[PDB]
């Protein structure tokens, strides 16, 4: 069992107000079920867009999480993935940045 | 590459308990058992892949499976039921796709074993006329009053079984018709050259293998117990 | 199901051919056996087809196999009183012993014997031990009689029978009847068309 | 030099549950799904028929929707076989396809893992199991190359079918594999400790290079990070370096790429 990395990153260059597309892409992880979901303000979007699994070279799995965002001063957007080989569901949040 | 099953026939009752055997000297990991019912093809009970394994086939229902050596594969009917009279089957292979299958068992199971009887058995000799008008003596052998149908008729010439020159009725006769658990008759013929019937150093046999009950199953009748058993009839050669 | 024969049951004189068909829709299917069935007997394997087109031989028994027309037909040349059996086909979905076999349900032939030189006659035969029972033994008619079973309940008479006397390339149709309670063998087979010829010795 | 993958991934729960998912890639491109839901194998693109016709990729796909289906009660054969030794859950993951060269050269390959470590291939005529395999594993190879109706189907596959319908492929889509669209660039910072950040993104091919800079001068303490892919197939990628916090000043990130036709991307912070 081994632990999903998760990054969090825009398509486009953010600008406050403007619509872009944001992406959340978890790998190195197995066995291959999972849950991914994309948070505003805590909140789950709810159109939210996934490519076909695939897996790598060394046989570890990985997806890719996408939905619509226009990004603000005030709102956060997280990436929340749940899986047998974590505990605790896993958090990770856009940086901005 | 043989394959054994024990018993070959067998009469059983209701809720009693009857196990079929599979032996099997070959080294295969695999065996199979099936049943055979007219109007269908074989059909699969049980299968394993080796020692301490089982698996449910298509049709497992009433029967426990059983694989304690490499060996020997046992098919359990622990609560026997009517609908499991048939003819079962078993078989063996190794890792391709031949499945190499033994003689065949055929069970009957009866609702009840008070009618159970074994036959008597008759010898009829060769007509004179016959003789001189064919140069050929036909023997004629006669298994009569039995219950249930489950026979095996065969000829015996000086210790040694003979089936040229012999017809057995393909079914049993009803000696009442009309009644329900009505008694069985069985005729048979071997027909040898007049000179080998007419020498008294030939000796003819005809025996008739019964199944019925065996010695643990329950006997409250006056009669003798009606048990598994070869009854036959003889006869020597004479000019 | 999944493995169906034709045609479920046939007639046929020696000498003559048959054809028997076999219609799958197994899948998928790796190869097709026939088997032989005397009755009361075992499986004996006739032939294994395992190609797309195929054919093979093996005596008088020869076969086909078309994979996508998914069928079979087994011919058998020149009948045999010892062709009288079932015939199985089975459709194995494998090459390995992760198969499962299909099995057809079957056809029946009745191969009718032919009897070169008839000579229907009624013989009377005795008891070994007990000297005064006897059956009544019609023997040598050809395929073409019938043999009735009784008017009265307590006479018993038995279908016909073909033997073989295998050294001498000779068969013989015969049929039994006896009775306690009267009964000769003279009027034994009154309830059958026996032909005019029949020897009735005394 | 291109690699065409087919992803074959099963689960097995239980005795009497289990999925089993493909999808298959060209390059960096996906040209097939194949959804445990779907009787039939999906095009991603317009070309992924290749140059096969009509009929021909019919009967193709008709071969693997034989395959799945005995795929799925083999492997709960097997495990029936092998038991108590190994039992449910059970993840099987199949990578096979050719890789192709100039000429006519290729090598054709159908690796098998188990639970996540590769076990088992098929090479030349025959399955084989492979170094650190379990020896149990030598029974279910035995039963495998019984089956001569499989191994050659496979070698046909593997040797002829591959190679042919992936020249196909190339030649069909030659035009969306050698698709060049442009980076876009920007920059930010994060915690008198800064970590600079370049971002890259919207590039294809994937060949791509990167570096922070001071005029005509590479600051070697630049850490690339991984490729990660966008949602309309092309990529993302971030370089970082590390400064002392108002060091920042003439320090500028150049990307380099093939699709910008020599004129690179600079940005100033
Ligand atoms: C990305 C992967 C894509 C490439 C995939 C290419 C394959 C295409 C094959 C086409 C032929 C095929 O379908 N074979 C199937 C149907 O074959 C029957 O039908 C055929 C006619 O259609 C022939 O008549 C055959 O003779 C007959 O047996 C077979 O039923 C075959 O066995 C299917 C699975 C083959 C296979 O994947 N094996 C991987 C090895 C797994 C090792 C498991 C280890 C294990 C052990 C124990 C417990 C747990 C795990
Ligand atoms: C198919 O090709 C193989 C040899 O090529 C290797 O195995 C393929 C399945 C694939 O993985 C390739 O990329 C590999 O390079 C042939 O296998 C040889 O067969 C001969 C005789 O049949 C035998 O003597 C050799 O030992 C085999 N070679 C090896 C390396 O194992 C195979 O016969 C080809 N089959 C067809 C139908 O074309
Ligand atoms: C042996 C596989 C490689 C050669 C196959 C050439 C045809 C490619 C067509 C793409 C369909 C992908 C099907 C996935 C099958 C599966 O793994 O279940
Ligand atoms: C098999 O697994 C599935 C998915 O984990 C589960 O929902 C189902 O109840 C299981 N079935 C059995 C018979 O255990
Ligand atoms: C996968 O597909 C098969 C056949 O289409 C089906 O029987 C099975 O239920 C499917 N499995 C799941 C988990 O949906
Ligand atoms: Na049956
Ligand atoms: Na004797
Ligand atoms: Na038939
Ligand atoms: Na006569
Ligand atoms: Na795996």
């Amino acid at each position: 069992q081994k632990t999903p990395q998760i990054q969090v990153y825009s398509r486009h260059p953010p600008e406050n107000g403007k619509p872009n597309i944001l992406n959340c892409y978890v790998t190195q992880f197995h066995p291959p079920h999972i849950e991914i979901q994309m948070l505003k303000n805590g909140k789950k979007i709810p159109k939210v867009e996934m490519s076909d699994m695939s897996f790598s070279k060394d046989w570890s799995f990985y997806i890719l999480a996408h939905t619509e965002f226009t990004p603000t001063e005030t709102d956060t957007y997280a990436c929340r993935v749940k899986h047998a080989s974590m505990a605790e569901p896993k958090t990770v949040y856009w940086d901005r940045d | 590459a043989a394959v054994t099953q024990s018993p070959r026939n067998k009469v059983a009752v209701t809720g009693g308990k009857v196990t079929l055997s599979c032996n099997q000297t070959n080294n295969h990991n695999n065996m199979y058992w099936y049943r055979q019912d007219t109007g269908h093809g074989l059909r699969l009970i049980h299968y394993s892949y080796g020692a301490g394994s089982t698996e449910k086939g298509d049709i497992p229902d009433g029967y426990k499976a059983s694989r304690p050596s490499q060996e020997n594969f046992s098919l359990i009917l622990e609560l026997a039921t009517p609908s499991q009279t048939s003819v079962y089957f078993c078989a063996s292979g190794d890792e391709g796709y031949t499945q190499y299958f033994g003689p065949g068992t055929r069970l009957l199971v009866l609702e009840d074993l008070r009618n159970v009887t074994p036959p008597k058995v008759s010898l009829f000799e060769p007509s004179k006329a016959e003789i001189s008008h064919t140069q050929k003596a036909t023997l004629v052998c006669l298994a009569t009053g039995f219950y249930p149908d489950h026979v095996e008729l065969s000829w015996w010439v000086n210790g040694k079984e003979v089936h040229s020159g012999v017809c057995t009725d393909p079914q049993p006769l009803k000696e009442q018709p009309a009644l329900n658990d009505s008694r069985y008759s069985l005729s048979s013929r071997l027909r040898v050259s007049a000179t080998f019937w007419q020498n008294p150093r030939n000796h003819f046999r005809c025996q008739v293998q019964f199944y019925g009950l065996s010695e643990n199953d329950e006997w409250t009748q006056d009669r003798a117990k009606p048990v598994t058993q070869i009854v036959s009839a003889e006869a020597w050669g004479r000019a | 199901t999944q493995v169906e024969q034709s045609p479920q049951s046939l007639v046929v004189r020696q000498g003559e051919n048959c054809v028997l068909q076999c219609n799958y829709s197994v899948t998928p299917d790796n190869h097709l056996r026939w088997f032989k069935q005397d009755t009361g007997k075992g499986l004996v394997s006739l032939t294994v087809l395992v190609d797309q087109k195929d054919k093979t031989s093996n005596g008088r028994y020869s076969a086909t196999l078309d994979k996508d027309a998914k069928h079979s037909t087994l011919h058998i040349t020149a009948t045999l009183l010892d062709d009288t059996a079932t015939y199985i086909c089975v459709v194995g979905d494998r090459g390995s012993a992760l198969g499962r076999l299909h099995f057809g349900a079957g056809t029946q032939l009745i191969v009718i014997p032919d009897i070169q030189n008839p000579d229907p006659a009624v013989y009377q035969l005795r008891d070994s031990k007990s000297s005064d029972k006897s059956v009544c033994l019609f023997t040598d008619f050809d395929s073409q009689t019938n043999v009735s079973q009784s008017k009265d309940s307590d006479v018993y008479i038995t279908d016909k029978c073909v033997l073989d006397m295998r050294s001498m390339d000779f068969k013989s149709n015969s049929a039994v009847a006896w009775s306690n309670k009267d009964f000769a063998c003279a009027n034994a087979f009154n309830n059958s068309i026996i032909p005019e010829d029949t020897f009735f010795p005394s | 030099n291109y690699t065409f993958r087919c992803l074959q991934m099963s689960s097995f729960a239980n005795r009497s549950w289990s999925r089993t998912d493909s999808v298959v890639w060209l390059g960096d491109l996906q040209t097939h799904r194949w959804s445990n839901d779907s009787a039939t194998i999906s095009f991603t693109k317009p070309w992924s028929q290749g140059k096969l016709s009509n009929q021909q990729w019919e009967k193709l796909q008709h071969m693997f929707q034989v395959y799945r289906v005995s795929f799925t009660r083999d492997i709960q054969e097997l495990v029936k076989m092998m038991s108590p030794k190994e039992d449910y859950p059970i993840e099987i993951q199949l990578s096979a396809g050719c890789e192709m060269y100039p000429g006519n050269a290729s090598e054709s390959f159908l690796h098998v893992a188990f639970q996540g470590k590769y076990v088992v291939r098929f090479w030349g005529t025959s399955w084989q199991t492979v170094p650190g395999a379990p020896s149990w594993l030598d029974l279910p190879i035995k039963v495998l190359n019984a089956d001569q109706g499989t191994s050659a189907t496979v070698q046909m596959l593997l040797n002829d079918t591959c190679p042919l319908f992936v020249r196909g492929l190339l030649e069909a889509g030659k035009s969306d594999l050698e698709k060049q669209e442009k980076p876009v660039a920007w920059l930010s910072s994060v915690p008198g400790h800064r970590q600079l950040v370049c971002h890259v993104s919207g590039f294809y091919p994937k060949p791509v290079w990167v570096m922070w800079m001071r005029g005509d001068q590479e600051q070697q303490g630049t850490h690339r990070g991984d490729f990660l892919p966008n949602a309309d197939e092309t990529w993302y990628l971030q370089a970082t370096l590390d400064v002392e916090a108002g060091e920042e000043a003439g320090l500028a990130c150049r990307v380099k790429h093939s699709s910008l036709g020599g004129q690179d991307i600079i940005l100033y912070w």
